[PDB]
C-alpha cells in the first residue's frame, strides 16, 4: 500500500476533501510532497480571518497571479494600499466579495476598476464613504459585471447608479437595501440599459411606484425585492406581474398598501410565481383563498405579521394549493395554534411555520445535544 | 442488453449495458465501437483493471443503478451504508478502486473513495499519518519548522 | 434610581430555555453588529426566532428570501451596543431593566424596533419623571 | 516503457481510426490503454501531444493535393464527404484519447490547449485559404440555381453550413457569417434585383408581387432546408428591400391604379408586402385618403343637382361609399390604424363641403 503512487489529481481531491485546519496543520507536514501537493492554489476566502492579515494580503499579492475570485469579509484590519496592490497583482479577478469593510474607502475600488476589468461579480458590503466617483470609476471600466450588491451604502447617489445603468449591459444581478438619495430615476436607467437583468432588489430605498413600472421591460426578470418601499400601489406590483412572466419571487413585505384583491391578480396571472412573501401586508383571508384557488405554481408563501389571518385561511390553502410547501404563518395572533398542529399532522410535505412551530424545530435541533 | 468486459488477467464478466453505461469511459467506447450491428459481441478489454477490483466495481455499479445524478457542492460526510460496507476492506484493494474509478471515469466511486481516504487522513498528527500510510519523513528539522511557521494562522 | 419592567405571556417555557441556548452559544444564526458614535462594534449572537417574534422589523429584516448559509451578519446603526443588549435581554427573558438616564435610548430602539409593551413601560417611565 | 515500440503502434491505429474500417474494441481500447499508460509514469503527454498535431497537420496538408482545383460541383462532394469521414475519426481520435485531454490538458494556465478542438483548429488548414473561396462559390453556384435547379445537392449545401458553422472560432458563427453569409447575401440581393427589374419590366406588377412572395417564402423554406438559422432575419430584411422597396415607386402607381379597379385581393397582398417595408405605408394611406374623398365626392355629385331634396338618397350615398371603403380597410388593409385613419379623415373631408351645401 502506498498513498504516493495515486495520481496527483486524485490526491489533490482527496486534500480538497479536508478541512483548511487539517490540510494546513497536518497534511501539509508529512511529507514534502503533499506539502506542495497541498501547497498549490484560485479562489480564496480569507472571511473576517480574525482579523489578522494587513502585510499577508500584500505578501499574497505579490506570490501569485492566478486568482479569479476574492473573499474580503469583514476584514477589519488592513487598509486600503493591500487592495490596490491586490488589484495590481491580479488582474484576471472575476469575483469582489468585501462585505462590513465600514474602513474602505473609494481609492481602493478606484483601484480595482482601473487594474481588474473582467469582474463578473461585486459584492461591496456597508464599507462607508463610497462616493459616487469611484462607483462611475467601477461603472466606466469594468463593463463585464454580471453581479453587483451594494447593501446599507448610504453614501450613495443616483449618479453612480446611472453610469452603472449605462455600461455593464451583462448585469443579471442588483441588490440594494436601505439605500437613501437613490430613486425612481436609477431604476428607469436599469430597466432600460440592461436587459439581461435577473434578480433586482431596492428594498428600503426612495423608489415609488413611477420607478417600479418601469421594471416590464424587462422580460427575464425573476427575483423581484420591494420590501419597505414607498407607497407602491397595487395596479403597479399587478403590470410588473403580468408583464414579466419570468417572476419567480416576489417580495412586497412592509407594505401597507397591498390588499387581497391584488394578491388575487398576482396569483392568477403569476404563471411561474413561486415565491411570495406578504410580511405586514394589510389583507385578509381572501388572498391566500386566491392564492389556493387560483395559482398553481406558488411553493413558499409568508403572510407573517398579518393582522386579520384567520384559521379558515390556512385551511383552505392547505386544502387548495397542490404546490404549497412552506407557509409563512408567523406571528399570526388571530391563528389558534391547535389548529395549527392539526394541520402539521393531517398536512405532509408542508412546512407551517409559526412561532411555537419553529420554536419546536429549534428545540429539538437543540434536545438532539440536550440540556438543562 | 448484455457487454461482456475482459480483464487486466484474462477473466470474462458479463453485464448490463447501463450498469457499464455507469462509467464514462465504457459508454464512451461502446457508444464510439458498437452503434452499428455488434460483430459477434466481441469482448471488451480492460488491462487496466485486474478481476477482483472489477469485480468489486461491477457490484457496486448494480447497486448504485438508480441515483439520480444532478458537479460543485460542499462537502460532507454522507457517505451511504453500503458504500461504506463495501469500502471495508484494506488500503490496497482502496487504492486500486481508487484507480479503477478514475480510469474507468465513475464520480460517484471516486467521491465516495476519496472522502474515506480523507476520513481516514482526518483527526490524525502527521506522525499518525505517515504509520497508518506508510510515509516517510523526508523533513528536516529546519523544513518542518519553516512550513509550521509559514501555517501560523489557524 | 433603576426602573423595571416584566412581562408574562404563553412562550413562558420556550423563553428561558432559548435564551439559556443564546448563553450556550451553541445555536447562533444572526450575528448583529452595533455601533454608536465612537462604540465598540460590539458582536452579538442570537436567534432570529427569538428575534422576529419580539419585534416586525426584525422578522421584516430575516425574511430575505434566501438563508442557505445559515449564519447572517445584520450591522445596525444609530442605537447604542447597551441599548440594543437590554433590547435583546427582552426579547429573550420577556423582561428589561434600566437606568432613569437611559429610558429615553431604550424607548427609540423600542420605538425604531416596533416594541410596544417596552414602549408603553418607557413611556410611563418618563411621565413618572416629572 | 519504450516509444519505438509502443508509439509506432499508435500512430497505427490513429492511422487505422481514421479509415472507416471498423475495428473491433480491442483495437480501441489498445489504443487507450497505450494513451492512459504514456501519461502515467504531471508533465508527461506533452510530446503524446505534438505527434498527435504533426499527424493531423501531415494528414490534412496531403490530401489537400486531392482537393485543391476541384471544378465546383466536386469540390462540395469532397468537402462534405472529408468532413463527415474526418469529424468523425477526430470524434473517435478525442475519445481515444480522453485521457490525456483531462490531465496534461488542464496545466495550460498558451497554443496547446485540445484534440476534438485541436481537429477543429488544424481543419483551417485545409478551409481559410485553400477550400474557403472555392467551396463557397461552388455553394453560391449552387444555391445560384434558384430556376429549375436540382434537388439533391442540399445535403453538399448543409455540409458546407456545418463545417463553416462548427468552425466558428474556437481558438483561445463567425466563419459562417464572413466566409458564406456576406457573399451569399450579395449574390441574393443581385440575383433578386436582376430578377424583380427584368419582371417588373416584362410583367404585370400584380403578379410580381406575388413572385416576391413566393420568392420571399422560398428563401424562408431554404434557410430552413439546409442553412444556419441565423441567415433568416437578415435575408428577410435583403430580400424585402429588393423585392418590395426598391420598387415601392411602381407599387404606389398601381396602388392607385388597383384603388380606381376593385382587384381587391391585389390591393391586399400589396398592402402585404409593403407592410414588411419601414414606414413605406404613408404613401399608399394618403393615396386611399384622397381616393376615397374624390370617390364620395363624385358620388354625391352624380346623386344631387335637384335630387339634393332628397335626404335620405344623400345619406345612403355617403353611407354605402362609408361602408364599401369600411369593409376595403377590414379585409385588404388588415384595419390598419393608419388605413382606418385615412377613412376617418376623407369622409369628414366630404361630408360637409359638397353640392348640398355649396
Amino acid at each position: 500500500p502506498d498513498i504516493n503512487q495515486l495520481p496527483p489529481s486524485i490526491l489533490l481531491k482527496i486534500f480538497s476533501n479536508l478541512s483548511l485546519d487539517e490540510r494546513c496543520l497536518s497534511a501539509s507536514l508529512v511529507c514534502k510532497y503533499w506539502r506542495d501537493l497541498c501547497l498549490d492554489f484560485k479562489q480564496l476566502d480569507l472571511s473576517s480571518r480574525q482579523q489578522v492579515t494587513d502585510e499577508l494580503l500584500e505578501k499574497i499579492a505579490s506570490r501569485s497571479q492566478n486568482i479569479i475570485e476574492i473573499n474580503i469579509s469583514d476584514c477589519r484590519s488592513m487598509s486600503d494600499n493591500g487592495v490596490c496592490v491586490l488589484a495590481f497583482k491580479c488582474p484576471g479577478l472575476l469575483r469582489y466579495t468585501a462585505y462590513r469593510c465600514k474602513q474602505l474607502s473609494d481609492t481602493s475600488i478606484i483601484a480595482v476598476a482601473s487594474h481588474c476589468p473582467l469582474l463578473q461579480k461585486v459584492h461591496v458590503g456597508n464599507q462607508d464613504k463610497l462616493t459616487d466617483e469611484g462607483l462611475k470609476q467601477l461603472g466606466s471600466k469594468c463593463r463585464e459585471l454580471k453581479d453587483i450588491h451594494f447593501g446599507q451604502c448610504y453614501k450613495i447617489s443616483d449618479e453612480g447608479m446611472i453610469v452603472i445603468a449605462k455600461g455593464c449591459l451583462k448585469l443579471q444581478r442588483i441588490y440594494m437595501q436601505e439605500n437613501k438619495l437613490v430613486t425612481d430615476q436609477s431604476v428607469k436607467a436599469f430597466a432600460e440599459h440592461c436587459p439581461e437583468l435577473q434578480y433586482v432588489g431596492f428594498m428600503g430605498c426612495s423608489v415609488t411606484s413611477k420607478g417600479v413600472i418601469h421594471l416590464t421591460k424587462l422580460r427575464n426578470l425573476s427575483s423581484l425585492d420591494l420590501r419597505h418601499i414607498t407607497e407602491l400601489d397595487n395596479e403597479t406590483v399587478m403590470e410588473i406581474v403580468k408583464r414579466c412572466k419570468n417572476l419567480s419571487s416576489l417580495n412586497l413585505c412592509l407594505n401597507w398598501i397591498i390588499n387581497d384583491r391584488c394578491v388575487e391578480v398576482i396569483a392568477k396571472e403569476g404563471q411561474n410565481l413561486k415565491e411570495l412573501y406578504l410580511v405586514s401586508c394589510k389583507i385578509t383571508d381572501y388572498a391566500l383563498i386566491a392564492i389556493g384557488r387560483y395559482s398553481m405554481t406558488i411553493e413558499t408563501v409568508d403572510v407573517g405579521w398579518c393582522k386579520e389571518i384567520t384559521d379558515q385561511g390556512a385551511t383552505l390553502i392547505a386544502q387548495s394549493s397542490k404546490s404549497l410547501r412552506y407557509l409563512g404563518l408567523m406571528r399570526c395572533d388571530k391563528v389558534n395554534e391547535v389548529t395549527v398542529e392539526q394541520l402539521v399532522q393531517q398536512y405532509p410535505h408542508i412546512t407551517f411555520s409559526t412561532v411555537l412551530q419553529d420554536c419546536k424545530r429549534t428545540l429539538e435541533r437543540a434536545y438532539q445535544m440536550g440540556w438543562t | 442488453p448484455s457487454i461482456k468486459l475482459q480483464s487486466s488477467d484474462g477473466e470474462i464478466f458479463e453485464v448490463d449495458v447501463e450498469i457499464a453505461k455507469q462509467s464514462v469511459t465504457i459508454k464512451t467506447m461502446l457508444e464510439d465501437l458498437g452503434m452499428d450491428d455488434e460483430g459477434d459481441d466481441d469482448p471488451v478489454p480492460l488491462p487496466n483493471v485486474n478481476a477482483a477490483i472489477l469485480k468489486k466495481v461491477i457490484q457496486w455499479c448494480t447497486h448504485h443503478k438508480d441515483d439520480p445524478p444532478p458537479n460543485k457542492e460542499k462537502r460532507t460526510d454522507d457517505i451511504p451504508v453500503w458504500d461504506q460496507e463495501f469500502l471495508k476492506v484494506d488500503q490496497g484493494t482502496l487504492f486500486e478502486l481508487i484507480l479503477a474509478a478514475n480510469y474507468l471515469d465513475i464520480k460517484g466511486l471516486l467521491d465516495v473513495t476519496c472522502k474515506t481516504v480523507a476520513n481516514m487522513i482526518k483527526g490524525k498528527t502527521p506522525e499518525e499519518i505517515r504509520k497508518t500510510f506508510n510515509i516517510k519523513n523526508d523533513f528536516t528539522e529546519e523544513e518542518e519548522a519553516q512550513v509550521r511557521k509559514e501555517n501560523q494562522w489557524c | 434610581r433603576t426602573f423595571s419592567y416584566t412581562l408574562e405571556d404563553h412562550t413562558k417555557q420556550a423563553f428561558g430555555i432559548m435564551n439559556e441556548l443564546r448563553l450556550s452559544q451553541q445555536l447562533c444564526d444572526v450575528t448583529l453588529q452595533v455601533k454608536y458614535q465612537d462604540a465598540p462594534a460590539a458582536q452579538f449572537m442570537a436567534h432570529k426566532v427569538a428575534l422576529a417574534s419580539s419585534s416586525p422589523v426584525f422578522k421584516a429584516m430575516f425574511t430575505n428570501g434566501l438563508r442557505e448559509q445559515g449564519m447572517e451578519v445584520v450591522s445596525i446603526e444609530g442605537i447604542h451596543p447597551k441599548v440594543m443588549e437590554r433590547l435583546i435581554e427582552f426579547a429573550y427573558t420577556a423582561s428589561i431593566s434600566m437606568g432613569e438616564k437611559c429610558v429615553l435610548h431604550v424607548m427609540n430602539g423600542a420605538v425604531m424596533y416596533q416594541i410596544d409593551s417596552v414602549v408603553r413601560a418607557c413611556s410611563d417611565f418618563l411621565v413618572q419623571q416629572l | 516503457i519504450g516509444l519505438d515500440q509502443i508509439w509506432d503502434d499508435l500512430r497505427a491505429g490513429i492511422q487505422q481510426v481514421y479509415t472507416r474500417q471498423s475495428m473491433a474494441k480491442s483495437r480501441y481500447m489498445e489504443l487507450y490503454t497505450h494513451v492512459y499508460n504514456y501519461c502515467t509514469s504531471q508533465f508527461v503527454g506533452l510530446e503524446l501531444y505534438k505527434r498527435l498535431k504533426e499527424f493531423l497537420k501531415n494528414y490534412l496538408t496531403n490530401l489537400l493535393k486531392d482537393g485543391e482545383d476541384l471544378m465546383d460541383e466536386s469540390v462540395l462532394k469532397f468537402y462534405t464527404q472529408q468532413w463527415e469521414d474526418y469529424r468523425f475519426s477526430s470524434k473517435v481520435l478525442n475519445g481515444i484519447c480522453a485521457y490525456l485531454n483531462r490531465h496534461w490538458v488542464r496545466r495550460e494556465c498558451k497554443g496547446i490547449y485540445e484534440i476534438y478542438s485541436l481537429a477543429l483548429v488544424t481543419w483551417r488548414d485545409c478551409l481559410f485559404r485553400p477550400l474557403n473561396k472555392q467551396v463557397t462559390n461552388a455553394v453560391l453556384k449552387l444555391i445560384e440555381k434558384e430556376r429549375n435547379g436540382e434537388t439533391i445537392n442540399t445535403r453538399l449545401i448543409s455540409g458546407v453550413v456545418q463545417s463553416y458553422v462548427e468552425l466558428g472560432l474556437n481558438e483561445d458563427l463567425t466563419v459562417y457569417k464572413e466566409s458564406f453569409e456576406s457573399q451569399f447575401l450579395a449574390d441574393t440581393e443581385r440575383f433578386y434585383t436582376r430578377e424583380s427589374t427584368e419582371f417588373l419590366q416584362q410583367n404585370p406588377v400584380t403578379e410580381y408581387m406575388k413572385k416576391a412572395e413566393a420568392r420571399l417564402l422560398e428563401e424562408q423554406r431554404r434557410v430552413q432546408v439546409y442553412l444556419h438559422e441565423s441567415t433568416q432575419d437578415e435575408l428577410a430584411r435583403k430580400c424585402e428591400q429588393v423585392l418590395i422597396e426598391k420598387h415601392l415607386e411602381i407599387f404606389h402607381t398601381e396602388f392607385q391604379n388597383l384603388l380606381d379597379a376593385d382587384k381587391n385581393e391585389d390591393l391586399g397582398r400589396m398592402y402585404n408586402l409593403v407592410s414588411r417595408i419601414q414606414d413605406g405605408l404613408g404613401e399608399l394611406k394618403k393615396l386611399l385618403e384622397t381616393h376615397i374623398h374624390n370617390q364620395g365626392l363624385a358620388a354625391i355629385e352624380k346623386c344631387g343637382e335637384a335630387a339634393l331634396n332628397d335626404p335620405k338618397m344623400y345619406v345612403q350615398t355617403v353611407l354605402d361609399v362609408h361602408k364599401k371603403y369600411n369593409a376595403l380597410v377590414m379585409s385588404a388593409f388588415n384595419n390598419d390604424a393608419g388605413f382606418v385613419a385615412a377613412l376617418d379623415k376623407a369622409c369628414g373631408r366630404f361630408i360637409n363641403n359638397n353640392a348640398v351645401t355649396k
